[PDB]
């Protein structure tokens, strides 16, 4: 235990860095927390609020993704209090949710679908109307259908840190609080397909891929990609003998989890 | 002691709430601030530390956590960085016009009271930020600091105990959330008002990102009077654990509406019909009080009999002591309305950054008008209920709680009305 | 109301001129030399404000002038003047009446005040008189909640209102006088009406009540 | 001495730029700034 | 960003010809191990199973994520490049 804390996950021990979070002591021990805003490469954002959880002799459930372990914290991630805070928080995206998925890109792709069956409720009580967001126009790349945007802001900090151009975030208050650029701006850099990855929801997508195919049809061919000399890794996914799309490979020594809009 | 009010005005700290007197720095050494303060800042840190602990001084933002303590988590030798001193004059609850009322009218008690925490954490400089709608208060105390400036009291010699304060006031820009702790670091920062996840506590990175506190004017007004008369007299003043002198802000429906220096643990009763002139119509007519500013659920007057000022007695009644905020409602109120006012409120002012505040108190909102309208059915309450408790815990900030609250006491309280109101309509439209 | 994108229009193209005079340059050299260095994107609020009460309104060349001489994005300058509420992104009128509506406000019949303003102004909540120098709007709390009803016109709070005195305050501010702030119902301030149920007695002074050893 | 007569009336004659001419009075009554070693966080 | 699908090892075959159909234009195939994928607890059960049944293999080691340094404070630094501008 040299510079190691012990902490619990279910009550199974376990040694951790100093200033790890719960959740990466969840995934040391195997099991992934759920998350939204939160991304190993992007800065902690911690506004989604699906990874709650309870720690053991606490009365507050905390935030997996930023709260780090202090010494020999129980992570009760499979309790009552964990279970109901993530069907709230799935129940307050899917009220203003848009009944989209049939025209939406993200078929089998889509993080909000899977944790939603994966933890959220069965059914909803929103009786209201839901609200709807008009569209922009960033680019030829990047198709925005912002009624579907959660506000992660995973696009906005993948912007500001990676990308380097600082032209997205938030502008509003409360409900009406819309991602995108106030002016009618372009948002065409190199990396800019990554918020298509990154983003969760369909909200950004890709507008070459738009309307082609399905993930669960769609076969994964793991490759190298040659339109420069970093060599990055990527999956051509190819749907009956046709390339359909490209997407990036976690390599962690080339491209981490990012490609060019090139080979994209 | 076992009654408590009946406050002496000896005894008051404000000395100048109502504007009878000079608010220069000529009426405030009048007034007897200003006085001795080169020797508590030469008593130094920890001294002035002990007295807040030993007078049991609360937040008077909401918290109600411990001021001695929380200005005791800065108590730490520097780490390369500068340590700050911030003023929550946002005041942007409901209800409340204290912190309004004493900067306005005693601000060389908040530049004194700066200039004392300030000390007692080791600083270099206290912002104040001030509610962007009270621009003749910010100009107000702009002047004070600037007779501060000219006096020598603040800037390069702190009343001559060789120690460097500076006192900067900046404006807000109208926002309710940039009341809070971390979203008025934020919002002097420079970016929007969003509240940022704890930990990191303001202590360790703040504003800036250094340690900084942040503190109520109430707070920090009352700090160097503390220090002047002792701890013992502050904690002699209220019960056991609830010490000291309370701005009281009595509205709503009652005869003389108003701004009052009183006692902790007084009875609401007794606060209302000795300095409001009582409720309109009278007590028999008094329907529902909220104790606290909006945050605070409703108390019936059953419970408004015998109920006294206190957080702990108010946490017992259910509700907690917020601003001091005293909202008065006769029969004739639309209890309804005014509750789905207050969500509304709420939902315009909410920041939108987190999921269960942005969606929930909207949702809340939209189930409240149609309550008002009397345009649902008695499940939808038990359904609210679980909404609010979905919201409340779940944020990021405390304002999914004060959001969630009112309609908890709402439910907990006046649910027969909604029912009545439900079977009406259903009658009325069937 | 308020739409939180921006239509480029001729009134407020990225082309429409403004600047700051020299006087509120010294004013934000002030301002920057207020925060501490390293820092200067703290500046962006003042700054703002600064502008929009040097223009009126905000235009988006306003706002992209601010990031210019602050160094700062101006998407982040955009981002602060959406989320703040008294920015005006819209030109409004000379006097810009906010009316609050909040609950203490509406116990105290704020309702009232409001619609006798529409009937006299002629005009809705949320919109302009056609001579440009009335805007209405419907606000939350203003943090004077003991004064209720009461409106802020400008800079200035005018509190305790009745009908009554809100349409002499219109009839003051057509005729271009100053309607002067403060409470209309006789009282000056916060105090209760019908005499002072506390501070009555004069404040004691200097060297009263201290503890000894200090 | 006077108790009866409202002491608030300097803020009755404020123009719309009282505040910012005080900040740039005071501007001269100031600390030197800390600094973090770099011109902006870029 | 579910990890749920990267625990087991697989084993596929190498991509044949697919071509187009005259009549209605659907992907034709002349191989019959198309669309054969295995599924394996172990790289060495894996390999194995590859030798015993012959087949030429050709494994790849399994790519963890490397465990990062994230810190929520690093967002509102004095002083570091971390402290971002936006939330
Ligand atoms: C939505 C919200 C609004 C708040 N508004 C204020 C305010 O206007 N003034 C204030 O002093 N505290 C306000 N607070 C409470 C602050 O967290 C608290 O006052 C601050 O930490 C200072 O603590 P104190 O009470 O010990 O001075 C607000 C909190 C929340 C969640
Ligand atoms: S983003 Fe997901 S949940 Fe939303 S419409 Fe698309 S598939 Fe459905
Ligand atoms: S557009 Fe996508 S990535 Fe950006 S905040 Fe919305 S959901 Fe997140
Ligand atoms: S609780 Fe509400 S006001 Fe606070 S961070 Fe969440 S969205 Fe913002
Ligand atoms: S993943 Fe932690 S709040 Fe979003
Ligand atoms: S509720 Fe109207 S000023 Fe506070
Ligand atoms: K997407």
């Amino acid at each position: 235990a040299s510079n190691l804390i012990e902490v619990f996950v279910d009550g199974q021990s376990v040694m951790v860095e100093p200033g790890t979070t719960v959740l990466q002591a969840c995934e040391k021990v195997g099991m992934q927390i759920p998350r939204f805003c939160y991304h190993e490469r992007l800065s902690v954002a911690g506004n989604c609020r699906m990874c709650l959880v309870e720690i053991e002799k606490a009365p507050k459930v905390v935030a997996a993704c930023a709260m780090p372990v202090m010494k020999g914290w129980n992570i009760l991630t499979n309790s009552e209090k964990s279970k109901k805070a993530r069907e709230g928080v799935m129940e307050f995206l899917l009220a203003n949710h848009p009944l989209d998925c049939p025209i939406c890109d993200q078929g089998g792709e889509c993080d909000l679908q899977d944790q939603s069956m994966m933890f959220g409720s069965d059914r909803s009580r929103f009786l209201e109307g839901k609200r709807a967001v008009e569209d922009k126009n960033i680019g030829p790349l990047v198709k925005t259908i912002m009624t579907r945007c959660i506000q992660c802001t995973r696009c906005i900090r993948f912007a500001s840190e990676i990308a380097g151009v600082d032209d997205l975030g938030t502008t509003g208050r409360g409900n009406d609080m819309q991602v995108g650029t106030y002016i009618e701006k372009m948002f065409m850099s190199e990396l800019s397909g990554n918020v298509i990855d990154i983003c969760p929801v369909g909200a950004l997508t890709s507008k070459p891929y738009a309307f082609t195919a399905r993930p669960w049809e769609t076969r994964k061919t793991e490759s190298i990609d040659v339109m420069d000399a970093v060599g990055s890794n990527i999956v051509v996914s190819t749907r009956t003998g046709e390339v359909m799309r490209i997407l990036p490979r976690m390599h962690e020594d080339i491209n981490e989890e990012w490609i060019s809009d090139k080979t994209r | 002691k076992t009654s408590f009010g009946s406050l002496k005005d000896e005894d008051r700290i404000f000395t100048n709430l109502y504007g009878r007197h000079d608010w220069r720095l000529k009426g405030a050494l009048r007034r007897g601030d200003w006085y001795k303060t080169k020797e508590i800042l030469l008593k130094g840190p920890d001294w002035i530390l002990g007295e807040m602990k030993t007078s049991g001084l609360r937040g008077r933002g909401g918290a109600g956590f411990p001021t001695g303590l929380k200005w005791s988590f800065m108590n730490k030798p520097s780490d390369g960085r500068p340590k700050y001193l911030v003023v929550n004059a946002d005041e942007g609850e409901p209800g409340t016009c204290k912190d309004r009322e004493i900067m306005r009218h005693d601000p060389h008690k908040l530049v004194e009271g700066c200039l004392v925490g300030g000390r007692a954490m080791g600083a270099r400089a206290a912002y104040i930020y001030i509610r962007g709608e009270f621009y003749n208060e910010a100009s107000n105390l702009q002047v004070a600091i600037r007779e501060a400036y000219e006096a020598g009291l603040i800037g390069k010699n702190a009343c001559g105990s060789d120690y460097d304060f500076d006192v900067f006031v900046v404006r807000g820009a109208g926002a309710y959330i940039c009341g809070e702790e971390t979203a008025l670091i934020e919002s002097i920062e420079g970016k929007q008002g969003k509240p940022r996840l704890k930990p990191p506590f303001p202590a360790d990175v703040g504003v800036f990102g250094c340690p900084t506190t942040v503190a109520n004017v109430e707070t920090v007004a009352v700090s160097p009077t503390i220090c002047r008369r002792g701890g013992t007299w502050f904690a002699g003043f209220g019960r056991e654990r609830n010490s000291g002198t309370k701005l009281f802000n009595i509205s709503g429906h009652v005869n003389h509406p108003c701004t009052v220096e009183e006692e902790m643990s007084v009875p609401l009763k007794e606060l209302i019909e000795k300095h409001a002139g009582g409720v309109t119509g009278g007590w028999d007519n008094l329907l529902a009080v909220i104790p606290g500013g909006s945050s605070t659920p409703l108390i019936p007057k059953s419970v408004c009999e015998t109920v006294l000022m206190d957080f702990d007695a108010l946490v017992q009644a259910q509700t907690g002591l917020g601003t001091a905020a005293v909202i008065v409602m006769d029969r004739s109120t639309d209890i309804v309305k005014a509750i789905a006012r207050l969500i509304e409120f709420y939902k315009h002012e909410s920041c939108g950054q987190c999921t269960p505040c942005r969606e929930g108190v909207d949702w809340m909102n939209k189930v409240m008008a149609r309550f008002v309208k009397g345009d649902a059915r008695p499940a939808e309450i038990d359904s609210l209920w679980e909404i609010s408790k979905q919201i409340e815990g779940h944020t990021i900030c405390a304002l999914g709680d004060g959001a969630a609250w009112p309609v908890q006491g709402l439910i907990r309280h006046f649910r027969p009305e909604l029912e009545d109101r439900m079977q009406r309509f259903a009658q009325q439209h069937r | 109301g308020a739409l939180f994108v921006h239509r480029d229009t001729p009134e407020n193209n990225p082309d429409t001129p403004f600047d700051f005079t020299p006087e509120n340059y010294k004013r934000i050299e002030a301002i920057v030399k207020n925060y501490p260095e390293g820092h200067q994107a703290a500046a962006v609020l003042p700054v703002l404000d600064l502008a929009q009460r040097q223009n009126g309104w905000l235009p988006i060349s306003a706002m992209n002038k601010v990031a210019e001489v602050l160094q700062v994005p101006p998407m982040r300058v955009y981002e602060v003047a959406t989320f703040y509420t008294m920015y005006n992104r819209k030109p409004v009128g000379k006097y810009h009446i906010q009316v609050c509506t909040t609950t203490p406000c509406m116990l105290r019949d704020s309702d009232s005040i409001l619609e006798t303003l529409q009937r006299k102004l002629g005009i809705k909540v949320g919109e302009t008189t056609p001579d440009k120098l009335f805007t209405l709007i419907e606000v939350e709390c203003l943090g004077a909640c003991v004064n209720a009803p009461m409106v802020q016109i400008n800079d200035n709070y005018y509190e305790d209102l009745t009908p009554k005195d809100i349409e002499e305050i219109i009839d003051e501010l057509k005729a271009g006088k100053v309607p002067k702030p403060g409470p209309r119902s006789g009282r000056f301030c916060c105090e209760p009406a019908g005499g002072l149920t506390s501070l009555t007695e004069p404040p004691k002074g200097p060297g009263f009540g201290v503890q000894a050893g200090l | 001495t006077d108790t009866t007569t409202y002491k608030n009336l300097q803020h009755h004659d404020y123009n719309t730029y009282t505040f910012l001419d005080l900040n740039l009075d005071l501007s001269k009554f100031r600390l030197p700034q800390p600094s973090s070693g770099r011109e902006s966080p870029r | 960003s579910g990890v749920n699908n990267t625990k087991k090892w697989k084993m596929e075959f190498d991509t044949r010809e697919r071509w187009e159909n005259p009549l209605m234009g659907w992907a034709s195939t002349a191989d019959p191990l198309s669309n054969m994928v295995l599924t394996f607890s172990a790289k060495e059960d894996a390999i194995a199973f590859a030798e015993k049944n012959g087949w030429s293999y050709d494994v790849e080691e399994k790519k963890v994520p490397k465990p990062k340094s994230k810190s929520y404070g690093a967002n509102f630094s004095w002083n570091k490049r971390t402290r971002v501008s936006t939330k």
